RNA sequence: AUACAGUGAAACUGCGAACUCAUUAAAUCAGUUAUCGUUUAUUUGAUAGUCAUGGUAUAACUGUGGUAAUUCUAGAGCUAAUACAUGCAAAUCUCGACCCUUUGGAAGAGAUGUAUUUAUUAGAUGAUUCAUAAUAACUUUUCGAAUCGCAUGGCCUUGUGCUGGCGAUGGUUCAUUCAAAUUUCUGCCCUAUCAACUUUCGAUGGUAGGAUAGUGGCCUACCAUGGUUUCAACGGGUAACGGGGAAUAAGGGUUCGAUUCCGGAGAGGGAGCCUGAGAAACG
C-alpha cells in the first residue's frame, strides 16, 4: 500500500512505498481523522506525526469521511444539485485500500527527503487591497500600489512585468459614483417636491375660482 | 414564435408575395394586434430600407424616434397617435388609421409633433396620495387635472410627459373609433346608453348623418365638435 | 335564526364595540349593487348575514343581466329560473320554443315564490354551477 | 478580552473584584462583540448560579435567538427559566445585557428595531430590578455636583457628549414610561433628578 | 357516499395481498380456549 | 399527488365525464399543513410566479388583538378548545383558521394595570365580567383569523361579546 | 464519542440534534470537532419532524414517516436512504406486512388506508370514521383499525373485503394490540377500561377497569403492548402511569410513574436483548427503561427535543426514537446488548 | 341579444374580381 | 500600463433552452364575455433620504496519487466578483407669536421609510370590505446600489478639498405588454330495434376549513335534501383521416384548389421528486 504523505506548510509531497503489511498493520482499523505516530511504521519515522487524511480502494473508489465501514457502499452523493448514487469505500483503513493519504502534523528529528527538506511557492499573490495589507502588514496610511506582487516574464530579449489587478481599491471613479448616486435620489426628493407644489396651487387655484 | 405572412394583421397591409414569416411586434406600448413593427413601418411603407438588415442598420443609427425618446429595436411596437420623427429627413409621421380600417401614415409638423393625445383608461390615487392617470398607451403621468375622468382625452407633452389639456366625454364632441366593424370612423357621438345584458352602447353620428353604434372602449375623443385637435388625412 | 350553523355568523371586518352602547343593535353593511338596482328595505334593516348576497356580501354583480321565471325554491338560498328563447329549427321550417334552467343564488332579503319573474345578474362562481345572483324580484 | 477570557483562574488573579466592575461595564457596552467577550471572561469567572444559566445569557447576546430566549427567559408562568434565589444572581447581568442591547442606534431595520422589545420585556421584571435598569441609564451622567452646586450648571461639564448622554438617557426613559405607565416606579436620585438635570444643560446651551 | 358507510363488497386489487398462516397461533387451540375461559380471574 | 380539476366531477345533468386530458401544472394541490403547537418549524414552498408560501408546521406564539382597547400582544397559544369543522381537529391540538384556541392573559393583564391603572379581578376602564372572570384562570379565548398554512403566522382576536357568548355556549354543550 | 448522563449506565447518542444551519455549518467549518463527525445513516433525517420509525423483520431495512409528508426507508446494508415516496396525507400509523419493506400498510390523517407495494403505491379505501391506531393479524390475515367510534373496523386482506367491525361498549379506540401466542385483542378505550376479544370467535373475552389511587382525575388508556410469553400485559395511561398486569389475574403486578404528566405513547418489552426482564415506556419527555419485577430504573434517554416514536432494534442496545426535531435520535446502551451487525464498529468510537 | 363589434378583413377586402 | 488598462483560452457569473400511438358529437372546436376571481421573465410608463469602501470560500491553475475504466476520483497548495456573506442623526415640511415691512426674516410648538400577517379607524367605479391614509402589533421578512466604462468637469480651498456630465447592470411597488388559467352565452350526425339519468371519485345546495396564483364540492367535516328530462335527459352507431365561410380562394373547374385547428397521450414500462415568469419537462 502505498503511502501519500502530504506536509502542508511546505506544500512539498510525496508518495512512499512499503512493501511489508507488518509497518502497514497499525493504520488498520483507524478512521479518517485519526493520528498515528510514525515511531510504529518505522524508526526513520519516529517523531512524524501523521493525522489519516484520505484514500483510495485498488478499484479506485475514494474514501468517504463519516461512514463506520471498511467495505464499500452506496451512497447518495452530491453531483458537484441531484444527489446521485455512487460506490464510495468507508473511512476505516482496512487491508484493501491501494493508497493512503496521510498529512504530517509535527516534524520529527529525522529529516524525510523529497517533502521535508524543499518547499514550493504559492502560485498566486492577493489581489484585494486588504489582503495585501494584511499580508505585507500595511498601515492604513501606507499605499498598496507600490507594495503589489509583481511577476517577471521574459520573451526573447524583452523583459514584461505583469501585475494583478487590485480589486476594492478606493477610486476618484468610485467617488465620482457614490456622489453621483446621493445627488441623483436628492434630486429626485426635490423634484418630488415642486411636483407637489404645483398640484398644490393648482388645486388652489381651482378652490378660489 | 414564427408568425405566418398570411396570419399578420390586416392593419399592416403587407404584401404577401414579401416573405414566408411576418415580423412579430415586440411587447411594448400597444397591444400586438393594434401596434405595427417599426420594420414594417420602415421597410414595407416607407420603402426607406429594402431589408431588414438595414432597416436594423437605421434603427442603430438612431434616425429614427418614436415619441420623442430613441428607439433601436426593430419589431417595437408602434401604434395609433404614435408619433415617429425621422431626424435626418425632419419629417414627422403621426400613426392614424384608415377609413378603410388599415394604418396609415400623416405628415405633420413639429408643433404639432410635440404633443400627443392618449384616453385616460385609469384615474387612481396612487401610493402616498398622489394621483395618476392611466392612458392607452400605458404612460402614468402623476398630479392630473382633478377634472380627468375614465374615457377622457389627455393632450401630452412629449419632452416632458405632461398634460396640457384635456377634452372630456360628452355627447355633440368630435370622437374617433378605434375598434371592431366600425374601425377607422370619425364622427360626433349621439349619445351613450345601457345595453341590457351587454355593455356601454355608443351612439356616433357620421359627416353623411350615418348612424353607428360601438363599444364603450373602442371611442376616442380626437376633439370637441368642429376643432380636431390633430390633423386628419383627405377623405374625412 | 341567524347563528343557526355551528361557527359564527358575522359579516366579516364589522365591529360593534361592547364599550359603548349603540342605539342600533348590530352596525350593519350594505353596498349599492349597481345597474340602477336600488338596495332593498330588507337588506337594510335585515338581521341575516350572507356572504353571497349582491347587497350585503362581497359578491359584486358584473356581466350579463338576466330576466327568468322562478320554477322550483327546494334548496337553500338557491333558486332555479326558467328562460325560454324562440329557437328556429331549418328542417322543421318553423320557430320552436326551448328553455334553459339557470340555478341562482337568492339572497335571504329577497322572498320568491314559485312563478315569479326575477332579474338576475352575473357574478363570481357562487358554487359548482351557480354564476348568478337576484338583484331584483317583479 | 479574549486573553482574559483564555485566562485559567481570573477569581485567584488579584483586582478580582475591580477586574468583575470593569467587565460588567465592557458587557454595558454597547458593541456586540464585546459584550460576548465580557460575557466569556464572567463565565471564566464562573459564579454557580451564573453557569447555571450560561446558555440563556449566550443566547440573549445572539442576534437570531435573542427574541425566543428572551420571551421563555422572562415568562416564569411560560417556564422555569430563573428560580427566586438564582434571580437575585442573575438579575444584574441580564439588566446590562439589556441596557447593552438599549444602547444601540435607532435604524429602520426591526433587528435593530428590537431594543423596543427589549424595553417592553420590563414589565416582566419586579420594581427593584427596574430601578437597577433605571440607575444603569442615568450611570455615566453626573447630577450630583450640580443639585449641590446651588442648581448651577458647569461650564467645563457642558459639552456635546453630554447632551448626547442626556439624549440617549431621555429616550431609555420615554420609552420605559410608554411600557409601563401607571406602574413606574419613579425614584427622586435614580430617574428625576438626571432629567431635570438635561432639562437645565439644555436651558444652559439654548441661553449660549 | 364519501366512504362514510362500510361497503361490503370485494375490492380487486387488495384481494389475495397475502395468504394465512395455515399452522395456527403458538399455543393449542382447547389451551387457547381455556385461558380465555379463565382470564382475568372470571 | 392532488389535482382541483373539475374533469372527474359529474355533470350537472348527471352526465358520467370521461377524462382525455393528463393532471397538469396550474391545477396543483400541495399537502395540508396539519399544524400543532410547538417550537417554531416553517417550510418554505415556492409557488407560481416565484412567490413564496410559508407552512407553519408547529406555533408556540403569536399575536393577539383585544379589539375594544385596540391593542395587540404576542401571547403563547395554550391549545385548540373549539374548531366549527372538526371536532378530531380539537382532538389533536391543529391550528386552523377560526379555530378557538386559549392564550395566555399575562400580557393583556400587564397592559391593563399599567394603562388603566386598576388592579384586574372609572366605568371607561372597567370590561366585561367574562373576560374578568377569564383572566382569572388566565386562559383567555382567542379566534385565529390568519391561515396558518398559508402565512406562516398564527394570528387571532380575543373572542367579546355575543360571539364569546356563542362559542362558550357551544363549549358547554360540548362539554 | 460522548455519553448522556445516567448512573453506572452510558447512554451514547450515536445520531441526533445535539439559519441555524446556516450558523451551525460556519461554525463547523472552524470546528475540529465537527471536522471528523460520525453519521451511521446518511439523510436520516426528515425536513421538520418525524411521526413514527419502524426497523423490518428481515432486519437490514428501517421505514419512518415524517412531514411534506413522505415515507423513508433505509437500508442498512449502504447505510443510506434506499428511497423517500410522498404521500397526500400525514401517516398516524402503520405496519409492515412482508419480511423486507415491501408491503406494507399506512393509515394516514385522511380517514385513509394506503397499500405500499416495491413498485409504488398500490390502493386506498377509506374507512367510515378517522383511525388512531392500526394492527395486523396474520393467521387471519385480518387488519384491525382503531378509529373514532365505537366499531373496531376489521379488512380482510385475503378475501379482500371490509368485514363486521367489533361493537365496543364505549366509543374511541386509542391503541389496538394483538398478542401474537394466543390471538387475544386488547383495545385502550378513552376511558380507564381494556376491551378484551378473541378474533376466532369474534366475541368479548372480558373488560378491565384500571383504578389510580394516585390521581383522581380521569385518564384515558394510550398504549397496549404485549409479551412473547402471553401471559403479561401493559397499559399506558395518559396520567403517567404504566401498569404490568398478569393475565391470568385481575390486578397489576406493578405500576410505574413518570412523573412528568404526560401520555404513555410506546410500550417495549426487550426481551430479546441479553438482559431480560426489562420494559421501555416513552412520554414526549423521556423513554425509561427498567426491571419488569421490582420496578427498578435501569436507563433513562431523554432527548431535547419531543419523542413522537421509539423502536428496539431486536436483540441489540440500539433505539430509534423519532422526533419532532430534524434528525431522528439513535441511542446506544452498551450495557444491554452488543452493536448490530451493520454498524459492528461502533464500539470503537465508544470507546474513544 | 349579442353584438360581434369585429372587424372583418373579409368584408374589407375587395372582392368584385 | 512603476494597480490594472491591447486582445484574450479555461473558469466563475448572467440569459435562453416551455416523432410515434390511440377517436371524443355541449365533449372538442368556433365566436362571445367575465377576472370588483387570478399569476409575470421581458417591453413600455411611473416609483425609494427616514464608508477614501467589510469578511470569506472556491473554480480555472499548480502539484502527489488511485483505478481495466467512464463527463470517475481522493490528499495537499493558490488567489478574484454584478458569486456568497456583511454593513453605514441629518434634512424636508405645517403652526409659525413677535419683529419690522411688504414679498420677508424669525421666539418657539410640532411632525415624519418600505414589505409581511392581523385587528381596529376613514379617491375611483353602474357597484366593493377597492385605491389611498391611519392606530396597536407581528416576521426564522424583505427592500432601501461596498457594482461597471467613456469623459477629466466646474470652483478656489490649490485644498491634491469640493463635486462634474453621458451611459451600463441592479432593486422596490404599481401599471402596461406578452401570455395563461378559469368563466359566459351562442351554434355540429343517425337513432326510442335506447326513458329514465345523478347521491356507484359528491350527486344538488348551505356553513366552516384545507388547498390553489385565484373563484369554486376542488377537497374535508357538519347539515339539509336536491339537480336533468319523452320538447328525448340518457344510451348506441358514426367509415369523428372528421368537421370548422378555420382558411386564401375558385381572376370563366359546376362546387374545385391551397392554407390553418385536428382532440389527446407517450418519448423502454408503472410510481415518487426537482428547476423556472411559464413544464406535472423530448432535461
Amino acid at each position: 500500500m502505498k503511502l501519500n504523505i502530504s506536509y502542508p506548510v511546505n506544500g512539498s509531497q510525496k508518495t512512499f512505498e512499503i512493501d511489508d503489511e507488518h509497518r502497514i498493520r497499525v493504520f488498520f482499523d483507524k478512521r479518517i481523522g485519526q493520528e498515528v505516530d510514525g515511531e510504529a511504521v518505522g524508526d526513520e519515522f519516529k517523531g512524524y506525526v501523521f493525522k489519516i487524511s484520505g484514500g483510495n480502494d485498488k478499484q479506485g473508489f475514494p474514501m468517504k469521511q463519516g461512514v463506520l465501514l471498511p467495505t464499500r457502499i452506496k451512497l447518495l452523493l452530491t453531483k458537484n444539485g441531484e444527489r446521485k448514487r455512487k460506490s464510495v469505500r468507508g473511512a476505516i483503513v482496512g487491508p484493501d485500500l491501494a493508497v493512503l493519504a496521510l498529512v504530517i502534523v509535527k516534524k520529527g528529528e529525522q529529516e524525510l527527503e523529497g517533502l521535508t527538506d524543499t518547499t514550493v511557492p504559492k502560485r498566486l499573490g492577493p489581489k484585494r487591497a486588504n489582503n495585501i495589507r494584511k499580508f505585507f502588514g500595511l498601515s492604513k496610511e501606507d499605499d498598496v500600489r507600490d507594495f503589489v506582487i509583481r511577476r517577471e516574464v521574459t520573451k526573447g530579449e524583452k523583459t514584461y512585468t505583469k501585475a494583478p489587478k487590485i480589486q476594492r481599491l478606493v477610486t476618484p471613479q468610485r467617488l465620482q459614483r457614490k456622489r453621483h448616486q446621493r445627488a441623483l435620489k436628492v434630486r429626485n426628493a426635490q423634484a418630488q417636491r415642486e411636483a407637489a407644489a404645483e398640484y398644490a396651487q393648482l388645486l388652489a387655484k381651482r378652490l378660489s375660482e | 414564435k414564427h408568425l405566418k405572412r398570411l396570419a399578420a394583421p390586416h392593419h399592416w397591409l403587407l404584401d404577401k408575395l414579401s416573405g414566408c414569416y411576418a415580423p412579430r411586434p415586440s411587447a411594448g406600448p400597444h397591444k400586438l394586434r393594434e401596434s405595427l413593427p417599426l420594420i414594417v413601418f420602415l421597410r414595407n411603407r416607407l420603402k426607406y430600407a429594402l431589408n431588414g438588415r438595414e432597416v436594423k442598420a437605421i434603427l442603430m443609427q438612431r434616425h429614427v424616434k418614436v415619441d420623442g425618446k430613441v428607439r433601436t429595436d426593430t419589431t417595437y411596437p408602434a401604434g395609433f397617435m404614435d408619433v415617429i420623427t425621422l431626424d435626418a429627413t425632419n419629417e414627422n409621421f403621426r400613426l392614424v388609421y384608415d377609413v378603410k380600417g388599415r394604418f396609415a401614415v400623416h405628415r405633420i409638423t413639429d408643433e404639432e409633433a410635440s404633443y400627443k393625445l392618449g384616453k385616460v383608461k385609469k384615474v387612481q390615487l396612487g401610493k402616498k396620495g398622489v394621483p395618476y392617470v392611466v392612458t392607452h398607451d400605458g404612460r402614468t403621468i402623476r398630479y392630473p387635472d382633478p377634472n380627468i375622468k375614465v374615457n377622457d382625452t389627455v393632450k401630452i407633452d412629449l419632452a416632458s410627459g405632461k398634460i396640457t389639456d384635456f377634452i372630456k366625454f360628452d355627447a355633440g364632441k368630435l370622437v374617433y373609433v378605434t375598434g371592431g366593424r366600425n374601425l377607422g370612423r370619425i364622427g360626433t357621438i349621439v349619445h351613450k346608453e345601457r345595453h341590457d345584458g351587454g355593455f356601454d352602447l355608443v351612439h356616433i353620428k357620421d359627416s353623411l348623418d350615418n348612424t353607428f353604434v360601438t363599444r364603450l372602449n373602442n371611442v376616442f375623443v380626437i376633439g370637441e365638435q368642429g376643432k380636431p385637435y390633430i390633423s386628419l388625412p383627405k377623405g374625412k | 335564526t341567524v347563528q343557526s350553523e355551528r361557527a359564527f355568523q358575522k359579516q366579516p371586518h364589522i365591529f360593534n364595540n361592547p364599550k359603548v352602547k349603540t342605539s342600533k343593535r348590530t352596525k350593519r353593511w350594505y353596498k349599492n349593487a349597481g345597474l340602477g338596482f336600488k338596495t332593498p328595505k330588507t337588506a337594510i334593516e335585515g338581521s341575516y348575514i350572507d356572504k353571497k348576497c349582491p347587497f350585503t356580501g362581497l359578491v359584486s354583480i358584473r356581466g350579463k343581466i338576466l330576466t327568468g321565471t322562478v320554477v322550483s325554491t327546494k334548496m337553500h338560498r338557491t333558486i332555479v329560473i326558467r328562460r325560454a328563447y324562440l329557437h328556429y329549427i331549418p328542417k322543421y321550417n318553423r320557430y320552436e320554443k326551448r328553455h334553459k334552467n339557470v340555478p341562482v343564488h337568492v339572497s335571504p332579503a329577497f322572498r320568491v315564490q314559485v312563478g315569479d319573474i326575477v332579474t338576475v345578474g352575473q357574478c363570481r362562481p357562487i358554487s359548482k354551477t351557480v354564476r348568478f345572483n337576484v338583484v331584483k324580484v317583479s | 478580552l479574549k486573553t482574559l477570557s483564555k485566562f485559567k483562574n481570573i477569581k485567584n488573579v488579584y483586582s478580582a473584584t475591580e477586574l468583575h466592575d470593569h467587565l460588567m461595564v465592557l458587557l454595558g457596552s454597547r458593541n456586540t462583540d464585546v459584550q460576548k467577550l465580557a460575557l466569556d471572561a464572567l463565565l471564566a469567572y464562573k459564579n454557580p448560579t451564573l453557569n447555571k444559566y450560561r446558555d440563556n445569557l449566550k443566547n440573549l447576546l445572539d442576534d437570531t435567538l435573542f427574541k425566543d430566549e428572551i420571551t421563555t427567559f422572562l415568562t416564569e408562568n411560560g417556564s422555569q427559566s430563573i428560580k427566586a434565589e438564582d434571580e437575585k444572581v442573575v438579575m444584574p447581568y441580564v439588566l446590562r445585557i439589556f441596557f447593552g442591547r438599549a444602547q444601540v442606534p435607532p435604524t429602520s431595520g426591526q433587528k435593530r428595531s428590537r431594543k423596543i422589545a427589549v424595553i417592553s420585556v420590563l414589565p416582566n421584571f419586579k420594581k427593584p430590578y427596574i430601578n437597577d435598569f433605571l440607575s444603569l441609564a442615568s450611570e455615566r451622567l453626573d447630577y450630583n455636583y450640580f443639585f449641590g452646586n446651588s442648581h448651577q450648571i458647569n461650564s467645563s461639564k457642558a459639552t456635546l457628549k453630554t447632551i448626547r448622554r442626556m439624549t440617549g438617557f431621555v429616550n431609555i426613559v420615554n420609552s420605559t414610561l410608554s411600557v409601563l405607565r401607571t406602574n413606574f416606579p419613579l425614584h427622586t436620585n435614580s430617574v428625576l433628578q438626571p432629567l431635570i438635570y438635561s432639562i437645565a444643560m439644555a436651558y444652559y446651551v439654548l441661553d449660549t | 357516499s364519501k366512504g362514510r358507510k362500510l361497503n361490503y363488497s370485494v375490492q380487486d386489487p387488495i384481494a389475495n395481498y397475502e395468504a394465512p398462516i395455515t399452522s395456527g397461533y403458538k399455543w393449542s387451540d382447547d389451551q387457547i380456549d381455556e385461558f380465555f375461559a379463565g382470564l382475568l380471574g372470571q | 399527488g392532488i389535482s382541483r380539476d373539475s374533469r372527474h366531477k359529474r355533470s350537472a345533468t348527471g352526465a358520467k365525464r370521461a377524462q382525455f386530458r393528463k393532471k397538469r401544472k396550474f391545477e396543483l394541490g400541495r399537502q395540508p399543513a396539519n399544524t400543532k403547537i410547538g417550537a417554531k418549524r416553517i417550510h418554505s414552498v415556492r409557488t407560481r410566479g416565484g412567490n413564496k408560501k410559508y407552512r407553519a408546521l408547529r406555533i408556540e406564539t403569536g399575536n393577539f388583538s383585544w379589539a375594544s382597547e385596540g391593542i395587540s400582544k404576542k401571547t403563547r397559544i395554550a391549545g385548540v378548545v373549539y374548531h366549527p369543522s372538526n371536532n378530531e381537529l380539537v382532538r389533536t391540538n391543529t391550528l386552523t383558521k377560526a379555530a378557538i384556541v386559549q392564550i395566555d392573559a399575562t400580557p393583556f393583564r400587564q397592559w391593563f394595570e399599567a394603562h388603566y391603572g386598576q388592579t384586574l379581578g372609572a366605568a371607561s376602564a372597567k370590561i366585561e365580567s367574562s373576560v374578568e372572570s377569564q383572566f382569572s384562570a388566565g386562559r383567555l379565548y382567542a379566534c385565529i383569523s390568519s391561515r396558518p398554512g398559508q402565512s406562516g403566522r398564527c394570528d387571532g382576536y380575543i373572542l367579546e361579546g355575543e360571539e364569546l357568548a356563542f362559542y362558550l355556549r357551544r363549549l358547554t354543550a360540548k362539554k | 464519542l460522548k455519553s448522556t448522563s445516567a448512573n453506572d449506565v452510558s447512554v451514547y447518542q450515536v445520531s441526533g440534534t445535539n439559519w441555524i444551519a446556516k450558523k451551525r455549518k460556519r461554525q463547523l467549518k472552524n470546528d475540529l470537532e465537527y471536522q471528523n463527525r460520525v453519521e451511521l445513516i446518511q439523510d436520516f433525517e426528515f425536513s421538520e419532524a418525524s411521526n413514527k420509525i419502524k426497523v423490518s423483520r428481515d432486519g437490514q431495512y428501517c421505514m419512518a414517516t415524517g412531514t411534506k409528508p413522505q415515507i423513508h426507508v433505509y437500508d442498512f446494508a449502504n447505510l443510506s436512504l434506499k428511497f423517500d415516496r410522498h404521500t397526500d396525507a400525514e401517516n398516524v400509523d402503520f405496519t409492515i406486512l412482508s419480511d423486507d419493506w415491501t408491503k406494507s400498510v399506512h393509515l394516514q390523517n385522511d380517514r385513509s388506508i394506503q397499500f405500499q407495494n416495491k413498485g409504488g403505491l398500490h390502493y386506498t379505501t377509506r374507512i367510515p370514521k378517522f383511525g388512531r391506531s392500526l394492527v395486523y393479524n396474520k393467521v387471519n390475515c385480518d387488519l384491525y383499525v382503531g378509529a373514532s367510534g365505537n366499531e373496531l373496523y376489521r379488512l380482510n386482506l385475503e378475501k379482500g373485503r371490509f368485514l363486521n367491525p367489533f361493537k365496543l361498549d364505549t366509543e374511541g379506540v386509542n391503541h389496538v394490540s394483538i398478542n401474537e401466542v394466543n390471538g387475544l385483542l386488547a383495545a385502550g378505550t378513552e376511558t380507564n377500561v381494556v376491551e378484551f376479544w378473541d378474533p376466532r370467535s369474534r366475541s368479548r373475552v372480558s373488560k378491565l377497569y384500571l383504578e389510580n389511587n394516585i390521581d383522581n382525575r380521569p385518564f384515558q388508556v394510550t398504549t397496549t403492548s404485549f409479551r412473547n410469553d402471553g401471559l403479561t400485559f401493559a397499559c399506558g395511561t395518559s396520567n403517567g402511569y404504566s401498569y404490568i398486569y398478569d393475565l391470568r389475574t385481575s390486578e397489576p403486578s406493578i405500576i410505574k410513574d413518570q412523573g412528568y404528566g404526560f401520555d404513555i405513547k410506546k410500550i417495549i418489552w426487550l426481551d430479546n436483548v441479553g438482559t431480560e426482564n426489562k420494559i421501555v415506556t416513552c412520554d414526549k419527555r423521556i423513554a425509561k427503561i427498567w426491571d419488569r419485577l421490582d420496578g427498578k430504573a435501569y436507563a433513562s434517554m431523554e432527548p431535547s427535543v419531543d419523542i413522537n416514536d421509539i423502536e428496539h432494534v431486536p436483540g441489540t442496545g440500539m433505539f430509534f426514537t423519532a422526533n419532532e426535531s430534524i434528525p431522528m435520535h439513535t441511542y446506544y446502551i452498551p450495557s444491554l446488548g452488543p452493536s448490530p451487525r451493520w454498524c459492528s464498529f461502533l464500539d470503537s468510537i465508544t470507546e474513544e | 341579444t349579442h353584438f360581434e363589434d369585429r372587424f372583418d378583413a373579409r368584408e374589407h377586402k375587395d372582392r368584385s374580381n
